[PDB]
């Protein structure tokens, strides 16, 4: 299964199938044939594999990394701690990339499932995607193929001086 | 440039300070490489005089290996003695003159300015 908050889906509303004409439809008969011939042996082999699973049930754990002092508290040209800071920065880079990926998944799922009127009912997903795209563009864009935490910190510094200059020139 | 150290007492291969250093072990990779050099030299003698290369003259190959290992061990002893002398003179002069070599305060990255050049 999966968590329902990280992948939210609205509840399903399926209308009642009520025939108007007297001609029968083959969809119900083929659905019954599918439930008889196909679904039952699939469920049988599934109960077989899950019963064999139940005998040997061992666990695996999600690895977690504790918070380390970042690149700001690193003495210059002392590799023994900026190595750890860069390690944490690369892990957070991968995590943020996957966060933008899951937001893109949410937007695509909303646009597909909302039918022909998706331009109005997926406003929230579009706002969230735009906010996360602006966040990623401020955080990681234009770093280059040789990116490092020093370059990201220098870009953040330049952005902060630009914002402070814009504040001072429009105070 | 170590000639001053070899100024008072000359033509000494291993001086009295060289005995206070740890000698190289017989399992040193450099000694094994020099032994391989001697084995290759014995193979070259078996080759150039039109002899079988891998069986003829085992006494010659053993003599070559032993001589190469002997001179390699003594040359490695002289090498590590000279490098220890270099580092000891280094540390003696760096204790002796602190006015001409001061200390550095390694700043953190939260205040040192860096210029970011975008790649696009």
């Amino acid at each position: 299964s999966w968590d329902k908050d990280v992948y939210p889906e609205p509840p399903r509303r399926t209308p009642a199938p009520s025939p108007q004409t007297s001609l029968p439809n083959p969809i119900t008969y083929l659905t019954k044939a599918f439930d008889l011939l196909v679904d039952r042996p699939v469920t049988l082999v599934r109960e077989f594999i899950e019963r064999q699973h139940a005998k040997n049930k061992y666990y695996y754990y999600h690895r977690e990394f504790r918070r380390v002092p970042d690149i700001t508290e690193c003495h210059e040209k002392d590799v023994l701690c900026m190595f750890e800071a860069e390690m944490q920065w690369k892990r957070d880079y991968k995590v943020d990339q996957e966060i933008v990926n899951i937001i893109q998944e949410r937007l695509k799922a909303c646009q597909q499932r909302e039918g022909e009127s998706h331009r109005q009912n997926c406003a929230k997903e579009l706002q969230q995607f735009t906010q996360v795209v602006k966040a990623y563009q401020d955080r990681y864009h234009d770093l280059g193929a040789h990116y490092s935490a020093r370059k990201c910190l220098a870009k953040q510094k330049q952005r902060m001086l630009a914002e402070r200059k814009a504040t001072k020139e429009a105070a | 440039m170590m000639t001053g150290r070899q100024a008072r007492a000359p033509l000494q291969f291993l001086p009295d300070e060289a005995r206070s250093l740890p000698p190289p072990k017989l399992t040193d990779p450099r000694l094994a490489y020099i032994g391989f050099l001697g084995y290759c030299s014995g193979l070259i003698d078996n080759a150039i005089r039109r002899r079988p290369v891998l069986s003829a003259g085992l006494h010659r190959q053993f003599l070559y290996i032993t001589s190469f290992v002997f001179v390699g061990y003594y040359l490695l002893k002289r090498q590590d003695y000279m490098y220890a002398v270099r580092d000891h003179d280094m540390f003696s002069y760096i204790k002796s003159h602190p006015e001409d070599f001061p200390e550095k305060d390694k700043k953190t990255y939260r205040e040192v300015f860096e210029e970011f050049h975008p790649v696009r």
